[PDB]
Parts: structure tokens; sequence; C-alpha cells
């Protein structure tokens, strides 16, 4: 299970406030590098180090700074963060041969104001009486809306346990306001089961969504509740025919 | 004729005196082009040949990165070598690496190299097939096993038949007027008597390029090892080389002996007689 | 040009 | 990572074999690695190649021809689960990894029993919205974004109930507007004429 | 094992008193690489003397070239003083105009 560790996993910040994403590696790999991936632009290298105290700028290094004082760590510093530095970051390391192993990645969003941060609204929709009569299968529809940024993890839980068979979560969030830079997002997942199963009123269906927002540290002035990292859910119970 | 590109890296341990010293140097048919000194201030890969200064910044930023890396690599290798040979942390050891590719007249790949040496002794090396390794001993066999699994062989192989050769071809073209010159050695005979019944005849070879050359002594049309002295080919310092051969000759018997000079800059082999 | 020799640990 | 990456997202039906061919530039290149990456996930190595030839690994096969200068990856017995972005790696630039064009793979699942239909899902006490599910249609159908701006549609997705060896495609449509109904829900999408509409 | 250096002190060009040249002491086939080579002008060590970057041949042996500009005269005598662990006492070899 030995891997590249990036901390933290998710992050929100105001333009300006500097930050640093660490990357740990316990494979004694002399090669370490950082990549940012953007839609339509793919994976881009920022800086790379072939060994300790060895550093070389990648294709897009502007605004980024690194240090290789030790072999295990290869942190990435952003002195004066910009909204266009909002992206999916990855840390890779190579040793034997030249095969690289990627950290699970870090999602960073640079906003001009933390007032733009919104948690998700989860609501689940009961299957169509029509769907059962015609298919004899039941499909539930989870709906997560109005959250900013695009940092979430959805999952279905049935009777207290996680579900996977019969679920299809959209691969990527949807920009509610495509034309807006600060648009809020939305995502849906489906759960289809036997019409038999759903008609059982003893069956408990819960949709859970992980929200990666602000930390108990950041300031909050607004009246609405502090959009902190939290978990929101929506349920539904079996309905007799 | 054919040509060659070689990379020599050297790491020496300094227990108590800090981090091991690392030096790396690269050649092109006996012509040095760059070097890298861990204890130098620059901390970069520096130019040693005129025709290599025309390369872009990107070039030097890279070479430095890799070479700097390698240093740490072997820095680590040394720490392990200790463990493998169960040696104390008090002594000083040496770790040399040899990396190079050789090409023919057509500029087509001919042969590749990549070997290691611990305390000046053969450790592990890539065979002619560039598919398998040769472990000098029990310790070397443990690393061979790892690189086997790592698929290192195939990496190198490809690098050699690729990156190396093309780089080589490019250097050759970039250093045309210098690298492809074939200086003929200038010759002369010197005579010094040592006794009433003996005297010495030294055959000199001056200003030749490359270093490869053969100086052979013959007595009445027959080679002779008996009573001959042979110096290691030596660098003149201005790019050319030098070397000579001597023979203990009975007095008045000077003409029986013939000096033979062989070098690719020579159309016909040269023969000297006093 | 030197080779990418990183990662090759004994 | 420039112009002329083989146009379009490769499309391939379930069970067939997928062929990814890519030409490169730096002859200096001599070693390539294939990585597979799912939408929001981290790329992952799956194939390593070094000598000019072929390399096998289960359903995977990568080919390398340095003569012509082309990298290839081939997947036998394509599975829907293989839909992802695939790209090659090759440190050439003197120390860095350059990700040549990454190709997107779409494995059409094989819908054995098509039963096109649009159901209206029961509203929930919690929400105001109404949702219409277009499911069980054939992999031959492509969903299109709604005309109205406040009516959202999600592209097809494939679910599999391993127990019943049943797989179904489906797309969702929702709105808070009174104008919205399940019959006009997917009018801007070329759906089967044979598609069902309840009561 | 250890290897004792083969030493050679000579001129870049054939010795011509009054004409400026370059004096060189080539050391090869030695191990380890720790070496101190000095140039002597009539017993005294010359201040400014340059040397090549550490290198080695096919066999894992190292070699180095120490050189310095100079004008030989018929009065002056020079020699190479080499210091290595393989020698109990540094060896000094006088400059032979024809070795």
């Amino acid at each position: 299970e030995a891997q590249v560790t990036q901390n933290p996993r998710y992050l929100i910040t105001v333009t300006g406030k500097k930050l640093t994403v660490t990357c740990s590696q316990n494979m004694n790999h002399e090669y370490m590098s950082w990549y940012r991936q953007d839609p339509g632009l793919g994976l881009r290298q920022i800086y790379y180090s072939m060994n300790v105290e060895v550093t070389d700028k990648g294709d897009v290094p502007e605004g980024y700074k690194v240090s290789r004082k030790e072999k295990r760590n290869f942190p990435l510093i952003l002195e004066s963060p910009s909204p266009n530095q909002t992206s999916l970051y990855f840390c890779a390391s190579s040793g034997a041969s030249h095969e690289q192993y990627f950290g699970p990645g870090t999602r960073l969003t640079v906003t001009e104001d933390l007032k733009n941060v919104f948690p998700p609204e989860v609501a689940v929709f009961e299957p169509s009486e029509a769907e059962i009569s015609h298919t004899q299968k039941a499909t539930l529809v989870c709906l997560a809306t109005g959250f900013y940024p695009d940092h979430v993890e959805l999952s279905w839980w049935v009777n207290g346990k996680e579900v996977h068979s019969g679920v299809c979560t959209d691969p990527q969030p949807l920009k509610e306001q495509p034309a807006l830079n600060d648009s809020r997002y939305a995502l849906s997942s489906r759960l289809r089961v036997s019409a038999t199963f759903w008609q059982n009123p003893r069956n408990h269906f819960r949709c859970q969504v992980q929200f990666y927002g602000l930390s108990e540290n950041d300031e909050w002035t607004q009246d609405r509740a502090k959009p902190v990292t939290q978990i929101v859910s929506a349920e539904a119970w079996g309905r007799a025919d | 004729g054919s040509h060659s590109m070689r990379y020599f890296s050297t790491s020496v341990s300094r227990p108590g005196r800090g981090e091991p010293r690392f030096i790396a140097v690269g050649y092109v048919d006996d012509t040095q082009f760059v070097r890298f000194d861990s204890d130098a201030a620059s901390q970069r890969m520096e130019p040693r040949a005129p025709w290599i200064e025309q390369e872009g910044p990107e070039y030097w930023d890279e070479e430095t990165g890799k070479v700097k890396a390698h240093s740490q690599t072997d820095r680590e290798n040394l720490r392990i070598a200790l463990r493998y040979y169960n040696q104390s942390e008090a002594g000083s050891h040496t770790l040399q690496m040899m990396f190079g590719c050789d090409v023919g007249s057509d500029g087509r790949f001919l042969r590749g190299y990549h070997q290691y040496a611990y305390d000046g002794k053969d450790y592990i090396a890539l065979k002619e097939d560039l598919r398998s390794w040769t472990a000098a001993d029990m310790a070397a066999q443990i690393t061979k096993r790892k690189w086997e699994a790592a698929h290192v062989a195939e990496q190198q192989r490809a690098y050699l038949e690729g990156t190396c050769v093309d780089g080589l071809r490019r250097y050759l073209e970039n250093g045309k007027e210098t690298l492809q010159r074939t200086d003929p050695p200038k010759t002369h005979m010197t005579h010094h008597p040592i006794s009433d019944h003996e005297a010495t005849l030294r055959c000199w070879a001056l200003g030749f390029y490359p270093a490869e050359i053969t100086l052979t002594w013959q007595r009445d049309g027959e080679d002779q090892t008996q009573d001959t002295e042979l110096v290691e080919t030596r660098p003149a310092g201005d790019g050319t080389f030098q070397k000579w051969a001597a023979v203990v000759v009975p007095s008045g018997e000077e003409q029986r002996y013939t000096c033979h000079v062989q070098h690719e800059g020579l159309p016909k082999p040269l023969t000297l007689r006093w | 040009r030197f080779p990418l020799t990183f990662g090759w640990c004994f | 990572k420039e112009v002329e990456q083989n146009s379009g997202p490769l499309s391939v039906p379930e069970g067939a074999i997928a062929s990814l061919n890519c030409t490169y530039s730096d002859r200096g290149s001599q070693s390539f690695f294939w990585y597979r990456q799912y939408s929001g996930k981290s790329p992952e190595l799956i194939m390593s190649i070094y000598s000019n030839g072929d390399k096998e690994d289960g359903r995977f096969t990568a080919q390398l021809n340095k003569a012509s200068q082309y990298v290839s990856l081939l997947i036998r017995d394509s599975q829907p689960s293989d839909s992802a972005t695939y790209l090659w790696g090759t440190y050439n630039q003197g120390g860095k990894l350059i990700f040549g064009q990454g190709t997107e793979l779409s494995v059409k699942p094989n819908i054995q029993n098509p039963d096109p239909a649009v159901y209206q899902l029961r509203d929930s006490k919690s929400s105001d919205k109404s949702v219409c599910l277009f499911t069980d249609f054939d992999s031959q159908t492509n969903v299109s974004q709604s005309k109205d701006s406040d009516v959202y549609i999600t592209d097809k997705c494939v679910l599999d109930m391993r127990s019943m060896d049943f797989k179904s495609n489906s797309a969702v449509a929702w709105s808070n507007k009174s104008d919205f109904a399940c019959a006009n829900a997917f009018n801007n999408s070329i759906i089967p004429e044979d598609t069902f509409f309840p009561s | 094992i250890q290897r004792t250096p083969k030493i050679q002190v000579y001129s870049r060009h054939p010795a011509e008193n009054g004409k400026s040249n370059f004096l060189n002491c080539y050391v090869s086939g030695f191990h380890p690489s720790d070496i101190e080579v000095d140039l002597l002008k009539n017993g005294e060590r010359i201040e400014k003397v340059e040397h090549s970057d550490l290198s080695f041949s096919k066999d894992w042996s190292f070699y180095l070239l120490y050189y310095t500009e100079f004008t030989p005269t018929e009065k002056d005598e020079y020699a190479c003083r080499v210091n290595h662990v393989t020698l109990s006492q540094p060896k000094i070899v006088k400059w032979d105009r024809d070795m």
C-alpha cells in the first residue's frame, strides 16, 4: 500500500494567503515531481527534482516554488495564490526503472472571497410507480445541489451499510451556472433495485455526501451557517405497493 | 573511424568530514566536455569544450539536475555497500560508474556500457547483450536481483541505443572542426649511451589525436619485450598526446633495431632506424 | 547527454 | 501534447478490442509507460515497455516501434469498467515526464434487452422538484443537454446488478418549473421512436 | 588492493632554453584517488599549478594531469613530487628532457 502522500487532500483559500502542499514518499525514490491537471489541458508538470537539493522548473512553474532538502519530502509552495491556480494537483515519484506512482492528489480552489463557499443540498427521489409496473425494478435518484467548490464524495447506504451494486454516480460535477466563474455545482447518483426490495417498508435508504469546505479555523461573518467540512444526507423508506 | 561517449562519476566517502565527494566527467573520444564537482561553489554541470557552450539554458538546467541526483543516488549506494559487505562506518570507500556508447563510421550504434566498481573492484555491469547483468560477487548478485525485477536492463539498453547515440551524433556535428580531426604523430629518435657496451634508443610520438597508438620495437625484423620500456600514453595538455618506447641496445648495434608507429592518422605505418 | 539514472538503488 | 491527437474520444463496444496508436517526436525517447485514469481519480501505471516489440499482461498489450516512432496499447475483451483516459509517459525533455496526448476510451456496454422508457419518480416530502428517468435504452442512443436553461439533464450512466446479470443505461432530468413534464423532458434528444411513456 | 601511481614529468614541447613552454606531471593507474602532486623548481614548490579533473581508464584506475607555464633554462632543474598512501615517502622524479 506504500504510496505518495499529499497533505492536505482538499483546500480552500482567499487570493493572497500563502500555502504549502506537502508530499511524502517512503519508497526512497530519488525522483519526485508535481503536476497540475486542468480540463482540456491535461496533465502538466510544474517542477521536478531528480534527487535531494536538485531542482528544475517544469513546463508551467510560474507562481510555484519547491524545495528538496530531504529525499522523502517534496513540498509545493504558492506565495501569492491566484484564482487561476485553482486545480487538481498531483505528486509523483519514481525509482526502480522510471515508473511513477501518483499521490491521490489535492484539489485546490482559489476564490476572491470565502462568501462564495456553499454546502450541498441533498434530496432523494422515490422510484416511479410507473417504473415498477413496467420494469419491476426500482430506481432512486440522489441529488446534491448548490455547493461550492466542487469537492464532494457521494455514497449510498442501505440499512446501515454501504452500497455499490446498482449505483452510478456522475463522474464529474455540473456547473449550475456555466457562464459564471463562481458557479455552484450539482451532482446526482442513481440506485436501482428489485421492485420487491423497494416495496418492503422495512428497508432504509440513505444517500450520503461528503462536503470538503472551510476549517473550524477560518473566519465567518455571514449569518447563514459556516460552510465547514461536513456530511449531509437524505433518506427514504420502503413503500408498500 | 568509430567514436565514443563516456561518463565517469566518482564518489569517495569522508567519515566525520561530511558528505562524500562527488565528481563526474564526460568525454567524446578522449576529449573532455563537461564536469561536475560536488565541492565546487557553482553547484552546476560546467562546460569543458568550446563547441559545447553553444547549448541552450534548458540543456544545462537538465544535466545539472540529473547529475546532482545521481550524486545522491550513489551517496545512498555507498551507505548500502557498507551493509552488504558488513564494513565499519569509520573507513572510506570508493564508488565509480561507467556509462557510454560507441558508434561506427556510419554513425550507427556499435556498443553500450554501464558498469559499477566498489573500492576499485568490478561490482556489477551490463553485458554486451544489454539484456542481462554480471555480478562480480555475492553482494553484486543481490543488487542484480533487484534491477532484474525493476527492468533496469531494458531501460539502459534503450537509452544507449537511443538518447546516447543521437546525443553523440549531435555533439560530433556540433564539434566538427575539432572532434573529427585526426592529427598524425610527429616522430624523432633520441640516442643516449649508458656504458661502454650499451646505449639507449627512445622512439618519440608527438602531437597525436586520438590517444590510441602503438609503438613497437623490432630486432632484425622481430618484436622484442626484453629490455624495452613503455610509458602510458600521456596528454600534452593542449589537446594532443604523447608517448614513447625505449630499448637497451648493445653499442654499435643501433641499426639492427626498428621502431614502428601505428596510428589511424597515418596512411602507412612508420618505421624509424638510427 | 547523461542518462536518467535515478532510482537505481543497490 | 500539441495539435493532431487522434480526433475524437475512441468509442468501442463491449467485448471487442481497443486499439490506441500514437506517434511521438523525440527519438531520444526509449522507454514508455501507459497510465489509465478514471475521471476524478489519480492516474495509474498499467503497462511498462522498454525494448522495441510487444509486452503482454492479461487483457493488456502494448507495442513499441521506435523505427516508425509509435506507441500502442491494446485491450482484449473490453469491459465498460475500462472507460477512462489513457495516456503515455516518456521522460525525454532531459529529466521530465511528458504526457503526450491522452486518449479517452468509451466502452459501450451491451444492453441485451432494450426496453426504452421515461418514468416519473415520486416527489419527495423534502423537495419541490420532479424528476424523470430515461432508462433501459440502447447504447446506440446519445443524450443531449436541454433547450431550457432551468431544466438540467445528466449524460447517460451504466449500472450493473451483478446478481441478475442485468445492466441498464439511464439519464436523469429535473426541474422546479411547472412547464416541465416527463413527455417534453427529452424532446431535444433523438430517442427511440419505440420509447415508452407511462399512462 | 591499492595501486601505485605511474609518474611522468615532461614538456608539452621539445625543450628549448629561452622559449616558454608547459611542464606536466602525468599520474595514472593509481587507487584510491587521494593524491597530492607538486612541481619543484630547483627544490622549491611552484605556486600556481593547474590540474585536470579526476578521471579513470578502462580498468577502474584514476589519472590526472598537473601542468604549468614556464621557460626552461640550462641552469634550472625541475621535478615532480607525488604524495600517495601507496608510498611510505613521496617520490620525486627529476625532469628528463628525453625521459
